[PDB]
């Protein structure tokens, strides 16, 4: 049974700074300075701002564009799931990705969704029916205080999931942490759905945030240690300090 | 380039009849259909979206349906406040296009 | 309150150019795309142009090759260059974000009030 639990606010935005950077593949590099060209999100983008306090719990539906970089900052949990569709109804295929405490469950059927959907642990009031599902996909969970970060794209079918967890300190200011930590595949879902809207799921029973930030194809130059980690990039697209910076390889 | 029509072009309903609108596109559309209500000096409302998902606010009265070429827009039963131009507009492809609208 | 406002309407001559442009506030107007729409006096709706959330694909109806859309997405503002403008151009000019499924992915409808460009 859908619930429908609000008024509008406008949107906050944060500074994204060095942020965004996943392993562009599954090949081991060393002690190299290596350029390729892939969907990153900009350095130095604006970033949107999303609250949920508990009384505003913000949850609209977003566009995907051409990928998405989505972050949370909280303690209790309350973001467990993403719907990902077009018009997020009984008339097409849509993915459904919610964690719980033993497991995650992926699975991509034709939901009718609720108007606003969420998660009740006294339970699933997410859509209030399904019909046939094309994919099913069972495994381990996903998810001072934790900062999660994901990177969503959609390329030729396949769902690529991006993502890293690190403890944070706590900050007044309450936004994005400086500093450069890349991002490890997670998991290659081959769905072959059309993706361009994106709902945030959250739970109910705390105080949360998270962000957005849109993707683009753009030139990086990542530096990889003796141990094939990155440790720094450059956007070569964002300055003529950086153009110079690719063009002769060096940091 | 897909092609939209209405009809009737001008239809006249008293309060408490019942009207309908037909949109026809030249080509399938699936399911991809916007319906808007414009009254005289103001910006087109959006009623219906997907060819038959009402807008949140809209009043109970209205609605609508239709898959491929064939679309129908229907009041229930007509109010004083429902006297407007009546527009459907496709957006399964580009250029989006609207149609010749119809007028209450 | 989400507000789009039309500006730099007014009246030229058969032949001539004007800039129009729309101020966007209230909404994350960087991550989406906008559409141009216009309607003359005693006729419907008219679809002109659109642009994506990164000023990158432009697309256009009967004035390809004489109007351009561009966006600068660090002042919210939407742009529309007319050059070689018609007398059949006379029209009031809308900036708007339409709902759209499959393309902008936009899940609300946006107008502005229009703006009125006369040719004579
Ligand atoms: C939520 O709204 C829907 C209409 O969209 C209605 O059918 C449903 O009963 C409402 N849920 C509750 C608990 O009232
Ligand atoms: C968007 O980014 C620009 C830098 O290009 C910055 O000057 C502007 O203040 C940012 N917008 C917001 C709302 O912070
Ligand atoms: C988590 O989801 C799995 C698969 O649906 C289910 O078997 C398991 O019981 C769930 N765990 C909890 C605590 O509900
Ligand atoms: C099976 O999927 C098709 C769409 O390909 C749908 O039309 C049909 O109703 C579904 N069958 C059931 C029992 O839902
Ligand atoms: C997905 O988008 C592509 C490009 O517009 C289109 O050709 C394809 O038919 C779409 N898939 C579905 C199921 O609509
Ligand atoms: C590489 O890993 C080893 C531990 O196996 C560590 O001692 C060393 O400092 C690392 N090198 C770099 C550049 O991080």
């Amino acid at each position: 049974q859908c619930v429908n639990l609000r008024t509008q606010l406008p949107p906050a935005y944060t500074n994204s700074f060095t942020r965004g950077v996943y392993y562009p593949d599954k090949v081991f590099r060393s002690s190299v300075l290596h350029s390729t060209q892939d969907l990153f999100l900009p350095f130095f983008s604006n970033v949107t701002w999303f609250h949920v306090i508990s009384k505003r719990f913000d949850n609209p539906v977003l566009p995907f564009n051409d990928g998405v970089y989505f972050a949370s900052i909280e303690k209790s949990n309350i973001i467990r799931g993403w719907i990902f569709g077009t018009t997020l109804d009984s008339k097409t295929q849509s993915l459904l990705i919610v964690n719980n405490a033993t497991n995650v469950v992926i699975k991509v059927c034709e939901f009718q969704f609720c108007n606003d959907p969420f998660l009740d642990h006294k339970e699933f009031r997410v859509y209030s029916s399904a019909n046939n599902c094309t994919f099913e996909y069972v495994s381990q969970p996903f998810l001072f205080k934790n900062l999660r970060e994901f990177v969503f794209k959609n390329i030729d079918g396949y769902f690529k999931i991006y993502s890293k967890h690190t403890p944070i300190i706590v900050r007044e200011p309450e936004d994005l942490p400086q500093g450069f930590s890349a991002l490890e595949p997670l998991v290659d879902l081959p769905i072959g759905i059309n993706i361009t809207r994106f709902q945030t799921l959250l739970a109910l029973h705390g105080a949360a945030a998270y962000y957005v930030g849109y993707l683009q194809p753009r030139t990086f130059l990542l530096k990889y240690n003796e141990n094939g980690t990155i440790t720094d990039a450059v956007d070569c697209a964002l300055d003529p300090l950086s153009e110079t910076k690719c063009t002769l390889k060096s940091f | 380039v897909i092609w939209m029509t209405q009809s009737p072009s001008s239809l006249s309903a008293s309060v408490g009849d019942r009207v309908t609108i037909t949109c026809q596109a030249s080509q399938d559309i699936r399911f991809y259909l916007n319906w808007y209500q414009q009254k005289p000096g103001k910006a087109p409302k959006l009623l219906i979206s997907d060819a038959s998902n009402m807008e949140t606010g809209v009043p109970s009265r209205f609605s609508g349906s239709g898959s491929g070429t064939d679309f129908t827009f229907t009041i229930s039963s007509l109010q004083p406040e429902d006297i407007a131009t009546y527009y459907c507009q496709q957006y399964d492809n580009l250029p989006f296009t609207f149609g010749p609208g119809t007028k209450v | 309150e989400v507000q789009l406002v039309e500006s730099g309407g007014g009246v030229v001559q058969p032949g001539g150019s004007l800039r129009l442009s729309c101020a966007a506030s209230g909404f994350t107007f960087n991550s989406y795309g906008m559409h141009w729409v216009r309607q003359a006096p005693g006729k419907g709706l008219e679809w002109v142009a659109f642009i994506r959330y990164d000023g990158g694909n432009k697309y256009y109806a009967s004035v390809k090759g004489r109007f351009t859309i561009s966006r600068d997405n660090s002042k919210n503002t939407l742009y529309l260059q007319m050059k070689s403008l018609r007398a059949e151009d006379t029209a009031v000019y809308y900036c708007a974000n339409l709902k759209d499924s499959r393309y902008s992915g936009s899940y609300y409808d946006y107008w502005g009030q229009g703006t009125l460009v006369t040719v004579s």
